[PDB]
């Protein structure tokens, strides 16, 4: 079977310790982005913004490639967490206890190598909420993510645009907008620049 | 490249040179480390050369080190061992096994089984 | 002892990472269901839907086969989470930290390869409570159950009716029935068409 | 040391994942009985009651049995979870969120292969509470006890009476007996039939 | 270097499911203490008493054993949770839902074989707690432990007086000391003997 | 590939039970340092601040060590829980139910073999609040840093200076300075001295 | 399936033909793929040809590649070796491997215990 | 059971029957399958007829399938391999090995050492 | 204890006694289960005897049970192999080989490397 | 370091000394063990003696405790096994195996592949 000798080649010599680029001088391009399905909750008082999202990292490995005429069928493979490389993406500024509240799924790669990852997750953010407007305050709730151990050294984090098409509307907040940016930062633990991407949800009291 | 299968052997006189091929099949071969063995008439299997997948790291033993020469071409997906001036002691039948992207290292576990080898006599 | 040759017998070569089709080129048909047992909590406030929930997920592996008079006395085999290949059906509309809020339990094999597996779970997932007709209100929650890493080209999601044999009248709610629908959508994340099915829960308050 | 040979020595061939009888035709019985040492809460507004119990298992293996001459000064081993097989029952009318409530201990094994599982927990089951007589209404709480993948055919689940030795008496309920039922029903998933244990814990609130 | 080559050699044989005794046919003497740091909360309404409590276990292994002179600089070695034989010691009347509320840390082990095992945790115990008298009740509340696989015929648990100078004044609380006893009981599971070391937290509410 | 190389070259004989260093006879000094992010909660109730923070916890492995000629292109790698040792620093006065409450991340290794280990985490720790002074409090919250196993023979516990440049003002309390002490404390446990820091967020209510 | 059995061994002339037979025995023939092995007198066991279990996937040794057709047949639970003109370095005795679910590849930690081969000689 | 002992081994003639006797000591015989094997004098080590620990289960090699037989018997804890017609590839020396709970099969993964075996000559 | 000789080789008749020692060094010999193994230059290395590191469980090989004794003594770091009449069969080099906290078994995974034996000659 | 090729063998008459070389290329020669091994022209590949990656720990076997020395030299790159008189039976190819940060221990499971070793002859 095409998909299962497939399967036991691409496992052949892979490291998921290993950064998968073929030059180990270049860093690798990671793409992320965002897709907000809906706003559980803006706490207030806790001052902690509860969201559904679904991330997307899309990769290059270099490293799972074949050619489809020598395994017909076998498009696509599916690697579980651990089994294959993945970026560290955090979300810096979390509320939540257990810090990562992303749901580990499939790693999915095409023929090409192109490695692609959409976990879900209930998001804890903290957000400062100003009660000065009560009823027409417009609420600017930051999400920062970024690579924990990789610097723009090794992990070049690119930025997309986040996805609202799924999004449903909030019974007490409209959603004005979520534009997101690229920075890069500098933090006192090492001189290697960390870049970041950050969503400003940019909410709105309805009436 | 999942198979490889090398070619070129035959007999030399001491001093002369010989190429050795290794053709891929079955496979792509630019995602494959190409590693040569000697397995000799009553000695083990021993390691000669090696060269990995992008072609930029090499290695090779100590008795061929200054000798042997190691190259790849993507075109024709084969793998070239270059032999220097011949001794003796490189009489030996000749295997090139694959590596999925390896790093062109001496280590057995790495690469995959040989094919069936060419002698080369001296 | 047949059991052990087997079980021996059966994880020779097997891949959980690959799934179990004869093609490679054609879908694996994964039929899904409901068992309802409780409405356990609707909470008006927090937009939530508490069910416990049994799901039945049935398939065919084509790798788990053997011949019972080979293998006197044994008809079934029983593998644990992470030993086979199992579909991913997940929660979309999900209101659980942990996502997957379903409790892994053995998948059942029979003797021509027939795979079927039956998670309970306290089900979490987001709901519109509308509060409008107060005593009358008749509310629809929708339950989206679909594989993750796998389109319609890999896996092919059927539907079966849900069951309510075993379901416990609420005291706050009745139950008027659960229709479900099978729909394949379309995601920005890929060209890949998913297949979904949702059941409608469809409670109504009583007197 | 004779404790280090009979521990290698029985794993030897051992797989847990094979219910370990001796004919592969019959069911595996399995004795299964309660010790109720608490009542914890009694949830009229969530309908939820919880307990605390340590559950009995007893049963046969037939794959782990030595020689105590053999062996001397070794009557018992112990297992962890996962090294050993071990019956699937679970609470099917759990409320809590991981279902599986119960903390895995040590298998205790004896010489003759009598396998002892005493796992203790914190069980959350669902009960109605009726408040209709206030004062003096006596509850009826049933726990259904089960294997969740083992029909009759496999695992002939047997009742053992409950043990309220070790129960340590409530302030606002008393406790009348926890009678248990074994009954064997038929579900839509499946044409085996599956035995269950159902112990009614019977309260009644105190004056 | 000594302390990778002592590793090597100690993990030589070594199984971890065995009671590391010299000879079979004689218990294990196990000492165990409390370190009581603070009393958390004491919940008048669950009947739960939550306390900061560091365990001490000491036992000997025979089987971690080396001379300094052969491995110089290295006089104790580290073992993590599932490497080494530890004693299952539990909280009896523990109202956690996971019951085992400790935390898993190292084992000491020194050159004569001795072990020792110091997890923290905060223990969530069952306390009946009186307001009759209110304003000066004193209160006993009985923390259990015991191992729960291992019966005195295996495993001799010795008790050793709880440490105290660790501990930090309560607000509401007046501590008026911990005494500890060991008890030998029946249970209605096995004819094993079982001891058991009871320790009372007796606290008086402040004025 | 280099990076591939390098990281099979490193786990060669590696244990990640042994403390990396190059005698075994001096102690191995570990860095350690805090990052304090904001004061999520301050809990006068409970007896309980809660603050988001970042560890810093600085060493040198002598194990972990490569000439960049020889691997040219990785000047780090970064090692998973569990693949390399790591020092046990535990947070004493922890009032979180699993204790550990920080989430492990990857440690990053530099050619002459300093690895750099940065955990986030929400930790709940014990601070005894004030209330005599309502509005104008001065309230001294102590955090408590060191190893669990490892006394200052094993692992010299340095200090370094809080990060605060990352801090983001609290709502209802204002942060004059966290300072840090390093000590020496003796415990009833052993004769093995422990190190430990101890960071004081002295924070006042602010009008 | 379980137990492969080879036969149709036997003496045969340089450039002759030949055709090896597999029966299966104890299992389902269709559940396994079939992996066909060489030994010599003084040699190592060797791969030879293979099938997979629905006979989609078929892999060959280098100097067999071209000479060597490997076939299967459910009807009888056989797996057939057609050997084209044989060469003295064909001298061997050949082995059955089953391979539950094989992929028809070369690899040996894939396949079963070869069975007791049967000798041919060229 | 533990350890297994061969006996009955000697010279016959082609054709002639001979009973092979494997007896337990150190353990239960009933709770281990009991394995035969054959070593040529210059052959590697081969299977050659297995029994469960509960007997339903036998095993047998295919030159010995017609011809030989495998029998328990726990009351002397003695394992039995009769031989009918015995042919010149019979002689060798034959290992008796134990497998704890063991199916009856050929895998030797699932068995134990050999003792000391027992030559028979035909 | 970590390294251990064997010594008092040597040639005898058939029939004769011969005791062999094993010395341990480098390490605490309380710790370790001593094996011993013949090597029989034309075969492959065997099981002969162990006693286990309290002394108190001995296994045997069949062919020596009633005639080799084994002894530990921590006094001198010694294990004792006591022969007694001897037969040509016993003809070998024996090696010593440790086993932490060793059961006195008979399995090879459990015991350490041996070290350079001692030829003894009947 | 990576690799470790062995020099300095040669014909020397029994009573003689003889001073093996072992230099070091492919990496960092401080951060490997040396360990020194005995093919012999029939016999099995042996542990010699071994130097741990500081030097201060050292391993020898038994027949070469009292004349053999091994040493350590981090500036050529290099490792010395010193050889006092020898005998007939230190005959051999020695070869020079790497162990990353290795203990000086003789374990085979801590060393890399050998070099190709040099022959000495008494
Ligand atoms: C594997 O997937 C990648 C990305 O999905 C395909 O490469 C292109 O990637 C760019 C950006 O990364 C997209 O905008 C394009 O739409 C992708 N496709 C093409 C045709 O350009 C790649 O082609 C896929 N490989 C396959 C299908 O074999
Ligand atoms: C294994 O179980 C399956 C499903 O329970 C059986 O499949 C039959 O065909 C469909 C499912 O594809 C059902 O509607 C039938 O009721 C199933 N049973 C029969 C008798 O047709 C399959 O037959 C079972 N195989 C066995 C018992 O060997
Ligand atoms: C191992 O334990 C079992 C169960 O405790 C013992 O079985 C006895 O017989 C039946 C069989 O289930 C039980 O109901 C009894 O309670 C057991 N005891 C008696 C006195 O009958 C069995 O005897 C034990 N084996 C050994 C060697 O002690
Ligand atoms: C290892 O530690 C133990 C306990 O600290 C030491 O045991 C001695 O004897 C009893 C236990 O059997 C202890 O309570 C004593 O405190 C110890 N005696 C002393 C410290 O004098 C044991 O000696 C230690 N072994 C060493 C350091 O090699
Ligand atoms: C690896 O990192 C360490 C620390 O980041 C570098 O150590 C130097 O010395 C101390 C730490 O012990 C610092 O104060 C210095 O700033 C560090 N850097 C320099 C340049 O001195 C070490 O040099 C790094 N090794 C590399 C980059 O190969
Ligand atoms: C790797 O990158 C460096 C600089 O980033 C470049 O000089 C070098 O040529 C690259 N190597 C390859 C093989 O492209
Ligand atoms: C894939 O294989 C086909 C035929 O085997 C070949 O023509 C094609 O070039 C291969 N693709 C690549 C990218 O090498
Ligand atoms: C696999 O599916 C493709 C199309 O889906 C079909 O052409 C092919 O014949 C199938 N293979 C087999 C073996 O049936
Ligand atoms: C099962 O085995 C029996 C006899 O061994 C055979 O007649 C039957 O055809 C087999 N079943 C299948 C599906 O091959
Ligand atoms: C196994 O059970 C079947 C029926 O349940 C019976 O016919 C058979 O004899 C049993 N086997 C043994 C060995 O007792
Ligand atoms: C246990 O061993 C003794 C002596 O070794 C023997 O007499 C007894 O029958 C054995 N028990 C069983 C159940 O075989
Ligand atoms: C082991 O303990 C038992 C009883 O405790 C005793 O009879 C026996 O002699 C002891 N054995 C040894 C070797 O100490
Ligand atoms: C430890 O070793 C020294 C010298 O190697 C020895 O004198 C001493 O007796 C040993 N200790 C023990 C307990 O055997
Ligand atoms: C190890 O430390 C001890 C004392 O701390 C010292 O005497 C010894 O020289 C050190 N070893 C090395 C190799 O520096
Ligand atoms: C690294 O390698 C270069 C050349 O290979 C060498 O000159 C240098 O000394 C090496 N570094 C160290 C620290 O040995």
């Amino acid at each position: 079977e095409f998909q299962r000798k497939l399967y036991k080649e691409l496992v052949k010599n892979y490291n998921p310790l290993e950064r998968p680029v073929a030059n180990d001088s270049q860093p690798l391009t990671v793409y992320f982005s965002l897709s907000l399905l809906q706003i559980m909750d803006v706490d207030e008082k806790n001052q902690v913004l509860t969201t559904n999202i679904w991330l997307q990292m899309s990769w290059t490995d270099h490293y799972l490639q074949w050619n489809v005429s020598e395994y017909p069928g076998v498009k696509t493979v599916r690697f579980p967490d651990g089994q294959i490389w993945k970026p560290d993406i955090l979300l810096y500024n979390s509320a939540d206890e257990r810090f990562d509240a992303t749901f580990h799924t499939n790693v999915l790669v095409n023929s090409s190598g192109h490695c692609q990852y959409l976990p879900p997750g209930i998001f804890k953010s903290s957000c400062y909420i100003d009660v000065r407007w009560f009823p027409f305050d417009v609420q600017h709730c930051k999400l920062k993510f970024g690579s924990w151990s990789y610097g723009g050294w090794s992990l070049d984090l690119q930025m997309q645009e986040a996805d609202i098409s799924g999004y449903i509307p909030n019974g007490e907040w409209d959603l004005v907008g979520i534009p997101g940016k690229r920075s890069e930062r500098f933090y006192e633990c090492c001189k290697e620049p960390y870049p970041d991407v950050t969503f400003t949800v940019t909410m709105r009291r309805r009436t | 490249a999942v198979q490889l299968q090398a070619s070129g052997g035959g007999l030399v006189q001491a001093g002369d040179s010989l190429r050795l091929s290794c053709a891929a099949s079955g496979g792509t071969f630019s995602h494959y480390a190409v590693g040569w063995f000697r397995q000799a008439p009553g000695k083990e299997r021993e390691f000669v050369a090696a060269i990995s997948w992008s072609g930029r790291s090499t290695s090779f033993a100590n008795s061929v080190k200054g000798r042997f020469t190691i190259s790849r071409d993507s075109a024709k997906n084969t793998a070239y061992l270059q032999m220097n001036n011949l001794k003796p002691e490189d009489t030996a039948v000749y295997c090139c096994a694959p590596a999925r992207f390896g790093t062109g290292s001496a280590a057995r576990d790495e690469y995959d089984d040989c094919g069936q080898g060419t002698q080369v006599t001296v």
